[PDB]
DNA sequence: CTTTATTCACAAGCTTGCACAATCCCTGCTGGACAATTCTGAGTGATGGCAGCTCCCACCTTTCCTTCTTCCTTCACTTAGACTACATTTATTCAGCATCTGTATTGTTGGAGTAAGTTCCATGTTAATACTCACCACTGAGGATTCTT
DNA sequence: AAGAATCCTCAGTGGTGAGTATTAACATGGAACTTACTCCAACAATACAGATGCTGAATAAATGTAGTCTAAGTGAAGGAAGAAGGAAAGGTGGGAGCTGCCATCACTCAGAATTGTCCAGCAGGGATTGTGCAAGCTTGTGAATAAAG
């Protein structure tokens, strides 16, 4: 019957197919109770589209269409949640943030 | 002639090295010092450009990290000129 | 060759729908495929952690939101909870 | 081989002006290449050892990335 | 547990400056931007600004710039507000409120709100004020002028009451909120629908959007039962 | 009558509490705090013994462990009192904040 | 219902863990600052354990979900199982 | 009718007697060396299934274990580590 | 049929066969070949034995017969190794390093 | 990869201090050991004691508690030893070693010896010399005193160089050494064997114990080929 | 010595001109969805009992509040030198090209090695048991400390 | 330099009770044994991508000099912390009762694995654009020097 996928079943975007075979295949249970890569899934893509909506957002006060790894640092770091997340994380091209100690200034 | 007053040529490069995302180390004196501390486990043996691209952005992050932490154990010590002794401290309390 | 998979597609899926103007290099493009796997792996490692504590063999929904409890901070763990919630609430009622 | 004097003195200063240090002392580039030294051998020796046990001649970027790892120092961008 | 504390009235000369004080407690501080919104009988509720106690990243509405400066003080959780050249059109009552830095999260807490006296996207709401039963089925309209990605959140306010937040994300239910009302729509068509009603339910209900960076509420809809 | 040295009785003290292993917090106010703090996560929970118990070691070992890096913010500092900067420096440089 | 037992943590308690950590001299502001950290740290390993027992469908927090409480937050207690 | 309990209580008096003949052992401790042994053993095993996952294969070997034997232990204790493997695999592979 | 457990055919006291039948059901591969639960016991065996005797050493410059805690504790600490594979883990009942800083000292 | 740099022969009158240096370089200096033993003609080689940098913990000798102290200094990645007032019998040479805090692990790399100049279990060595062809069997007896847990050492000394291991355990092979020597025996029987000899087995043989809190070596046996 | 007009150098914004990477399009192909069957694992209930409460008590050790002293912290000066800033010289790196070969990867085969199922018996757990070790009480010597000498 | 009261800590003793090591009962899970299947060494080939070398223009690093400004040492004043005593108050260990909840057992039934087919979604390769990077020009601005009061 045409068969439509499982992310469109749940109105997702990330693969619920893949994401059970991911979990089957990656000896994390004996068993997958599909109704796990689901929510797998939409957890995912709710994260990923956190941080994208955040970088570019950062993009846009760059005045840039494009996003690149200092948009993501930036948008992570700014973010205490998503700072706490991704504290041991380290991203390639992505920089520091802007941050002078005030007594080092002048005056 | 022109000069500026020292710490203020200091403070620009602050601005401009954070402003920025470029690597800092030059990419053939790191590839050499990769080669010569892998020469130690294994007597040949190739690298791929990523591998040593990966070595460098995580060392320039791990240095950039421990410098922070440098200058907030200076700014303890009621000091603006880092020390070794702020880089022993900082890295007795993070564990290395 | 021999064909690796990605998540390449789908952040860009998400990001044209978060964003209809804005594109993406192919270095953020591996830096979102290196976020979606490491949580990947940090959410599926606590759900077979929970499993196994409670001497179960399968993970369910239940087990990864517990997971995204743990690992995730507070509102972003509400948040991912209530998305996790609805695409469970939307798939059941939806064969 | 020597090559550790091939991490500079303006590298380091430029590592330190990334970190936010206005003043830097004149004994602090040979305990930073010290510390860089250090450092790039704990994570090069578990870079060789997943080499070495995937019957390898060749360090990958895969290699780097789960020594890395393995450290609590995940790093993204590179698969 | 969450609540922000705020100051009494104040009864200023013009052309001074004031101080607003947000003291909170019941959460972590620094994870929370605080928002400030002015309320005005003519103007209805307007979005000043938020600080943002994690990095005291401060952004203001553009007809608030300058005018209104936001500041944040860690050690005692407080969040401090001054208005200077205080102009004749600021008697209005100020609140304080809490919002996540996550997108989809509204306002969510609110401060009691401190009342001074001196001595974009438009959201079109079709019912200025309507008349309801006991037991009737209540839609209100929060039409918008652009596109937003779903970030409109209902808030219903007693007169002489600080908003209370009753819907976010346009179809999520708040805590504590019965499920008796129910927000629908995306885009630029939006609804909340009140399905039985009670005593309690007297009151004006706005809509505010935060897709964008000015965030605008609603006109209101005065809702009064028998 | 006879009195010592200020630093004389606090080196003993170190010396003292250093050598013995047992806790240093009393048991029953320390119940009553993670009853207190676990009454807002959920209503009439029930701990066991040894999850208090296992609680008490956690949070003081967590708390010597600090003192050890205030302390060594305070030498660094070129004092001998510690202060609230060198335990927020000491959680600052560890990544608690 | 209890409440305000921060204060049963000592000022002569905060200055036995200090001399066990080796502290020589203690300010007068260290306790306050020691209720608030201790306080914040057991907010989070109860929240972990909290969120163990109730995945566990319990009403009683066992040692055990306190050991896995601290192992997950990089605190490994040995000593209480596992 | 409960059931029972299972620990490494009674390998490690066993290994305490023969390194310390006249030395008893209390409770605590045995508890100490019951989760050092249960760590020790999620720590190499976890880290001998990311090595076996990394390189697509389906089994752990010896020189899984090996290999995590020297990533997870320093120097000197994985030298004596991978020794006392080594010598023990080439025993129980004799008879 | 017969005798011969296949800890004693390793020559080891660690089992073999729990740690196999841990192996098998901890979810860490679809298969366990036999060889890595002799190498995983005896390697569980020879950091056993270490931290055995380095703590039965304590306790017996202790003039005492009987390990407690403290005494697993001094013998952990006391070792670079062996702290630093257990560096972030507490002791129950083992207390600290009896350890001043020189600048405390008086003079 | 692994040095153990010393310094000179120093002639010293008596009654006064002697400073012996130990820079190592090549190995993570914190995380070994330093043994210093000295060696004469008199009585052979004999361990003094040993200094650990990790937590700069000594442990000295019964016999040379006082006549030795033993410092170091992590920054210069050194080990400094004092001997004072020499007597007549202290012209020796005096040896560091590296050696892990495993207790399997033995004094493994050697420094080069200084030679001072002034102006507990017993180990039974059966043979004291014998002498070899080019290609036959060699076998050293080294019954101990009390039981050891085959915590044996085997080394092999040039004259005027630096002991070099060859058995650790009493039965492992060192790093480097070939598989002709081999070591056997547990307890208190112990013996090292040479399979076939060179040219360069010449030697004199030792066997060391590190079970006990005061390590002893053996009497000797001196090796000639031909 | 105190504000203040030049002078100065720097980064930021504006405006084209491309070319490198980003987006999209075509093609296989492989992994996901459909569908029926089998095989479990995990949800309902009901029990039994243990262990977590709550209360009472009588003791005595811990804590709290005052008072005095001391000695450590913090501020203010001074100065010496070790940093920064900059011009000049120098050497090294970068980027593009070309060749070369050692290696990583793909493909096929089959034998060794591992999973699965039965049986049973030897081991590990629990309950009951008998002393051992280490913990207080109590003298008893040795250093450590603050003080008048 | 020395002499001396004075609290505090180890060094032994003796008792004994808490816990630990020792001894049955049994049940469960690990070993013996056989069979079935699939996993990964083991060759064989082959492209490819990491090594090595050259080379000419960028580009940073090295050096030396001058001058500021900052770290560090000294001193003096003040106040905030330690030590000690006396009173009070709450922790602790014991001893009940009570019950709520945890782990066990049995059943069965819905969900998850299995397996074969078939297709449609995705990854790789190739044209196709379009954003941002570079280069040049103008500008506002902050820093630091020379003037005027």
């Amino acid at each position: 019957a045409k068969a439509k996928s499982r992310s469109s079943r749940a109105g997702l975007q990330f693969p619920v197919g893949r994401v059970h075979r991911l979990l089957r295949k990656g000896n994390y249970a004996e068993r997958v109770g599909a109704g796990a890569p689901v929510y797998m899934a939409a957890v995912l893509e709710y994260l990923t589209a956190e941080i994208l909506e955040l970088a570019g957002n950062a993009a846009r006060d760059n005045k840039k269409t494009r996003i690149i790894p200092r948009h993501l640092q930036l948008a992570i770091r700014n973010d205490e949640e998503l700072n706490k997340l991704l504290g041991k994380v380290t991203i390639a091209q992505g920089g520091v943030l802007p941050n002078i100690q005030a007594v080092l200034l002048p005056k | 002639p022109h000069r500026y007053r020292p710490g203020t040529v200091a403070l620009r490069e602050i601005r401009r090295y954070q402003k920025s995302t470029e690597l800092l180390i030059r990419k053939l004196p790191f590839q050499r010092l990769v080669r010569e501390i892998a020469q130690d486990f294994k007597t040949d043996l190739r690298f791929q450009s990523s591998a040593v691209m990966a070595l460098q952005e995580a060392c320039e992050a791990y240095l950039v990290g421990l410098f922070e932490d440098t200058n907030l154990c200076a700014i303890h010590a009621k000091r603006v000129t880092i020390m070794p002794k702020d880089i022993q401290l900082a890295r007795r309390i993070r564990g290395e | 060759r021999s064909r690796k998979e990605s998540y390449s597609i789908y952040v860009y899926k998400v990001l044209k729908q978060v964003h209809p103007d804005t594109g993406i290099s192919s270095k953020a493009m591996g830096i979102m495929n290196s976020f979606v796997n490491d949580i990947f792996e940090r959410i599926a490692g606590e759900a077979s952690r929970l499993a196994h504590y409670n001497k179960r063999s399968t993970i369910t929904s239940r087990e990864i939101q517990t997971a995204v409890r743990l690992l995730l901070p507070g509102e972003l763990a509400k948040h991912a909870v209530s998305e996790g919630t609805k695409a469970v609430t939307k798939y059941t009622s939806s064969k | 081989r020597d090559n550790i004097q091939g991490i500079t003195k303006p590298a380091i200063r430029r590592l330190a002006r990334r970190g936010g240090v206005k003043r830097i002392s004149g004994l602090i580039y040979e305990e930073t290449r010290g510390v860089l030294k250090v450092f790039l051998e704990n994570v090069i020796r578990d870079a060789v050892t997943y080499t070495e046990h995937a019957k390898r001649k060749t360090v990958t970027a895969m290699d780097v990335v789960y020594a890395l790892k393995r450290q609590g120092r995940t790093l993204y961008g590179f698969g | 547990e969450v609540q922000l504390q705020q100051s009494g009235p104040e009864l200023v000369e013009p052309g001074t400056s004031v101080k607003m004080p947000c003291k909170a407690s019941g959460y972590t501080f620094t994870s929370y931007t605080i928002q400030w919104v002015k309320q005005t009988p003519r103007q209805g509720l307007e979005w000043i600004g938020y600080i943002y106690p994690y990095n005291a990243g401060t952004k203001y509405n553009e007809k608030f710039k300058g005018k209104a400066t936001l500041t944040s003080d860690k050690s005692s959780s407080t969040v401090y507000m001054e208005l200077s050249s205080l102009t004749s059109e600021d008697s209005a009552v100020y609140y304080c409120a809490r919002k996540s830095s996550r997108l989809r999260s509204t306002l969510d807490y609110w401060g009691q709100g401190t009342s001074v006296t001196v001595s974009d996207i438009k959201m079109t709401q079709s019912p200025s004020s309507m008349h309801a039963s006991l037991g009737e089925r209540v839609t209100i309209t929060c039409k918008a002028s652009q596109d937003i990605r779903s970030y409109l959140s209902w808030y219903q306010q007693k007169p002489w009451k600080s908003p209370k937040t009753l819907i976010y994300y346009a179809t999520s239910l708040a805590d504590g909120v019965p499920s008796r009302f129910s927000g629908s729509g995306s885009g630029q068509d939006f609804s909340l629908t009140i399905n039985n009603l009670e005593s309690d339910d007297t009151a004006t209900y706005y809509c505010l959007q935060h897709g964008e960076s000015p965030y605008t509420f609603g006109s209101g809809t005065k809702l009064e039962i028998k």
